[PDB]
C-alpha cells in the first residue's frame, strides 16, 4: 500500500482524469458502483487474460484501503499503478547489517524509539507524530519499545 | 413480365428477411436477460465465497 500510494500520488492530474473515466467505463451498469470479483473478472476477460478467483480475493486485498471487497477510485488508483516494482532489488545482507548497526547506535541489538526518532529529526523532513508511530508500529512487532534485527528485517518490506 | 419477377421475388425476400430480423431481435432479447441473470448470480456466488472464506479462516 505504501509504495502504491507513493506511485498514486505521483500521477498527474490528466493520468487521474483518464483513471476516472476507464473506472467509470468499468462500472459501466454495475450495482454496487464498484469494481468486484465479477466486474474484475469480466474486464480481464474483456482484454484476454483469465484471473483465479482466489487470485482475484487477494488482489482486491492488496489493494482495498476500506473493507468493502471491491475496487473504488481511490483503490482503482493503484490497482492501476502497482505495475511498477518499487520494492524490489533487496539490499545486501551486509548492507542491512550496517542499517541495523547505525540505527543502533549505542551498540545494543535494539533500535529503540529514540534511535528512530532522532534518526527521523536528522533527516530533515518535517516528521509529524503520526508517522512516528506508524513507523514505530511498523517496526516493533511485539510493542515492547524497540526494533530488533528481525523486526528490523520486517521493516524492509515495501521500503526501497 | 422480367420486372414482375423480379418484383415478386423481391416482395419475398422481404417477407423471409423480416421475419429473420425479428428473430434476430427475440434472441437479442433474450441473450440480454441470460447475460444479466448470469451476472447476478456470479456476484451473489462470489459474496458467498467471500463470507465462507471468512469462515473458513
Ligand atoms: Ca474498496
Ligand atoms: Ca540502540
Ligand atoms: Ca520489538
Amino acid at each position: 500500500d505504501d509504495i502504491y500510494k507513493a506511485a498514486v500520488e505521483q500521477l498527474t492530474e490528466e493520468q487521474k482524469n483518464e483513471f476516472k473515466a476507464a473506472f467509470d467505463i468499468f462500472v459501466l451498469g454495475a450495482e454496487d458502483g464498484c469494481i468486484s470479483t465479477k466486474e474484475l473478472g469480466k474486464v480481464m476477460r474483456m482484454l484476454g487474460q483469465n484471473p483465479t478467483p482466489e487470485e482475484l480475493q487477494e488482489m482486491i486485498d492488496e489493494v482495498d484501503e476500506d473493507g468493502s471487497g471491491t475496487v473504488d477510485f481511490d483503490e482503482f488508483l493503484v490497482m492501476m499503478v502497482r505495475c511498477m516494482k518499487d520494492d524490489s532489488k533487496g539490499k545486501s545482507e551486509e548492507e542491512l547489517s550496517d542499517l541495523f548497526r547505525m540505527f543502533d547506535k549505542n551498540a545494543d541489538g535494539y533500535i529503540d524509539l529514540d534511535e528512530l526518532k532522532i534518526m527521523l529529526q536528522a533527516t530533515g523532513e518535517t516528521i509529524t507524530e503520526d508517522d512516528i508511530e506508524e513507523l514505530m508500529k511498523d517496526g516493533d512487532k511485539n510493542n515492547d519499545g524497540r526494533i530488533d534485527y528481525d523486526e528490523f528485517l520486517e521493516f524492509m518490506k515495501g521500503v526501497e | 413480365e422480367e420486372a414482375e419477377k423480379a418484383a415478386d421475388e423481391s416482395e419475398r425476400g422481404m417477407k423471409v428477411i423480416e421475419s429473420r430480423a425479428q428473430k434476430d431481435e427475440e434472441k437479442m432479447e433474450i441473450q440480454e436477460i441470460q447475460l444479466k441473470e448470469a451476472k447476478h448470480i456470479a456476484e451473489d456466488a462470489d459474496r458467498k465465497y467471500e463470507e465462507v472464506a471468512r469462515k473458513l479462516v
